[PDB]
């Protein structure tokens, strides 16, 4: 859908289907997922020291 | 000294005899495994794939307890109920070929233990450089 951008003091709002790109099909589906990549390798203090 | 002593054989060379003898060479059938328009991907692919395996083995050897020892010892004791052989006859009767088919059900389990025993030995001396 798409609202009528409607000034000049109107209480009514009217709404017209639009259909423009077709990326919005895809993005009614792709909603839900994003993609994050692994890090490994953390570094923290503790108290325990490596002998010679 | 020598007259005519066995020189070496080639990578597999070995592997018909026995265990004790094929022990003795491992560096043979160690380094003949890394690398000595349209076909270009097929051999860009090939060449992935066989370094995707080495690296593989190598992960999964480092996270026992030897890394780059290429032959290790550890502390899991072996259990008869899996093999029932003797010590005797197998260091000089078999060959690793009708070793594996004996060995066959036996696996995928001895991994888990060599990875939990392993990670109780590091938490265990982690603690004891912790008190050091």
């Amino acid at each position: 859908l798409t609202r009528d951008g409607g000034s000049t003091n109107s209480t009514t709002e009217t709404f017209r289907p639009g259909g423009g790109d077709m990326r919005d099909n895809w993005r009614s589906e792709l909603y839900k997922y994003k993609v994050v990549k692994i890090e490994p390798l953390g570094v923290a203090p503790t108290r325990c020291k490596r002998r010679v | 000294a020598v007259g005519i002593g066995a020189v070496f054989l080639g990578f597999l060379g070995a592997a018909g005899s026995t265990m004790g003898a094929a022990s003795m060479t491992l560096t043979v059938q160690a380094r003949n495994l890394l690398s000595g328009t349209v076909w270009g991907i097929k051999q860009l692919q090939a060449r992935v794939l066989a370094v995707e395996r080495y690296l593989r083995d190598q992960q999964l050897l480092g996270i026992w307890g030897c890394s780059g020892k290429l032959i290790c010892c550890t502390n899991v004791p072996w259990n008869s109920s899996w093999s029932n052989r003797n010590l005797s006859e197998i260091w000089d009767n078999m060959t690793w070929l009708q070793w594996d088919k004996e060995i066959s059900n036996y696996t995928q389990i001895i991994y888990g233990l060599l990875e939990e025993s392993q990670n109780q030995q590091e938490k265990n001396e982690q603690d004891l450089l912790a008190l050091d």
